[PDB]
């Protein structure tokens, strides 16, 4: 949970993610990479190396286009892929 | 003697690529409004006020909002309609919290290489912050109906007393206190108990908190970390 | 720019992003919208009213599958759109 | 006596499809680095250490940063090599601030409901922030070669004035100063000059600056709003 210099861009945004694998026998591509927000909170750009609970980690999705060797045939169906976290703003009732 | 009938396609329409030597005109006005079918469920309502050749009409809705959404209707027109002596039609399910741009044109539509492009309208889909959708089946299981009651009491100067009612959702919870900037962080586990349901959290702080701001923040599973909050502030107690 | 409380989550970030109208009569879907960053530097978590100077906002591209009617014909070439923004520390050094 | 080929395909294999009643094994490493070519250009270097019947392997360039990658190509054999007396490949770019993974896999692979997947390595290449990458087309302009001297000089406990060179890339600067909080905030425009290549910056400033930290950034059009950024550190000038 910190954020680095030299980047690229996943050590360096204030809601830090790491890529964690998903393997299957009949994808293309063979190994894909999810985005999973790794600090619960965003962190403090006067250090960039501790978190802060102000704000939000919210996860964002996009559909993927991918293809399946179902029993041989091909298939063609839309796949949930995280791409990256952003620090969102709460939402307060009251 | 025209009518509305309205049914659902997305992706190319035969019409998109074949030619037309001649075309129809265009949708002179556009509307769209919100209303609630009594039970929660809801529906978008699209009415248009518009030529002798003319066949249908296509809606195209597209949502953006932490997701990916696309959906199209084309609505046909069942005989030609002369006389001067304005429709509507009732077919889009509204999500929470979606942004939605929304645009129709005639078919058959304007040849490539020629202008004359159609009109959109656009709208913003109530949240769940609002009393007519907080009944929704998202919005209670997130926390929307229950009331925590929050009384939280200053000990002293380091330490802040925080009660809370609880819930037999969650068992472990957040807690921020902002003033100006964060002085009070902690976190705590609490099982449920049915014969008493009032929390106790002794949280250490750092600075004057008195006057401050308390906010609470929920672990339920269903919505992760991003959950609804309710309000608090520091009330001194005898 | 500003940061909103019902969102979703495009005017409730840090970075917020305003989606523009990218109109073509021969790509489907005819209307797409790409994010631009009204914020040159990120919002304080405080209000959200006004910006801070010690953040930078990027943006993050995906490849999505549109059509274009060339000539009538269909045909595939992916298109770059902007999804959103996202605030990165800055790269300093001397 | 095997020999090194190689090409290039994206997408399903031709044997991705089809069945085989026999399978070969696997690699039984397989070792990627970096390796650079005297002219820049940065190309990794794929060497796999390896069963009678066998025709090739495929390497996959996947790594994500800002943007995906996906390149594949294949890399077949020519003969059979009973004798027991190592193989490598260069045929793929390297990208600025990317991470990179790199999958082969034998061919033909395991059918359906059978296991043996392929293996996969990590890799981080460094971006142009290093001085071996320091002259990369791209950052070059970007600011990595200038040297902007900074001098910041404090008048009073109001003001304090930035000594800088200027460039002709530049015409519009942005300042930060940064020591506990912000104190100071400016935008000025300054022209280049050829005769004169040395400018003056005022910048007002609330507090007690003694000990802070200058911070410059530069709104250079190449590098949009996340260009590189230069230390300077405030001297009490007599
Ligand atoms: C309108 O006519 C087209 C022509 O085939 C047809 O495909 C479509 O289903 C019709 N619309 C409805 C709502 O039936
Ligand atoms: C959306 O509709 C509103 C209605 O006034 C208009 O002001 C705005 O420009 C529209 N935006 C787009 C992207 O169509
Ligand atoms: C909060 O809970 C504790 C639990 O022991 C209780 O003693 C205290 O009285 C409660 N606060 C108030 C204001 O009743
Ligand atoms: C590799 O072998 C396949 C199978 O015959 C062939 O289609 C392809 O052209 C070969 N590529 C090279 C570079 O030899
Ligand atoms: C990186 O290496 C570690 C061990 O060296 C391994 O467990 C991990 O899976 C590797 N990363 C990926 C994305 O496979
Ligand atoms: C900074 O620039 C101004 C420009 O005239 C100059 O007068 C001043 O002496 C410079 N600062 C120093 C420390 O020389």
């Amino acid at each position: 949970c910190r954020a680095s210099e030299d980047g690229p861009l996943n050590s360096r945004a204030i809601s830090p993610w790491r890529y964690e694998l998903d393997r299957d026998l009949n994808r293309l591509p063979q190994d894909l990479y999810h985005a999973r927000c790794l600090c619960p909170h965003c962190v403090s750009l006067q250090t960039g190396s501790h978190m802060d609970p102000r704000g939000n980690s919210e996860l964002l999705y996009h559909n993927q286009t991918v293809f399946y060797r179902r029993p041989y045939c091909l298939e063609r169906r839309l796949y949930r892929v995280s791409l990256a976290c952003v620090c969102v703003r709460p939402r307060v009732m009251g | 003697e025209p009518t509305v009938q309205c049914g659902s396609e997305t992706g190319p329409s035969p019409e998109w690529m074949l030619q037309h030597d001649l075309i129809p005109g265009d949708l002179r006005d556009l509307r769209v409004e919100p209303v609630t079918t009594s039970v929660y469920s809801i529906l978008m309502n699209v009415s248009w006020v518009l030529i002798r050749l003319l066949k249908a009409t296509k809606i195209c809705v597209t949502g953006k909002s932490n997701f990916q959404s696309y959906s199209c209707v084309r609505c046909n027109y069942t005989e030609a309609f002369q006389t001067q002596t304005t429709f509507s039609y009732i077919g889009f399910p509204v999500e929470l919290n979606t942004v939605y741009f929304i645009g129709a044109h005639n078919i058959p539509n304007a040849n490539m290489n020629e202008d004359g492009p159609s009109m959109s309208v656009n709208f913003t889909s109530p949240g769940c912050l609002d009393h007519i959708m907080k009944y929704k089946k998202k919005c209670v299981k997130a926390g929307s109906l229950w009331d925590p009651n929050i009384t939280a009491c200053k000990k002293n100067e380091e330490t802040v007393e925080v009660n809370f009612t609880t819930t037999p959702l969650g068992n472990r919870y957040m807690a921020l206190i902002q003033h100006s900037t964060i002085i009070g962080f902690s976190q705590v586990f609490e099982p449920h108990q049915k014969k008493q349901t009032r929390a106790s959290v002794v949280i250490p702080v750092t600075g004057d908190s008195e006057g401050a701001t308390v906010q609470l923040t929920p672990y339920f599973p269903t919505c992760g970390s991003d959950c609804i909050r309710h309000k608090g502030t520091v009330v001194l107690c005898p």
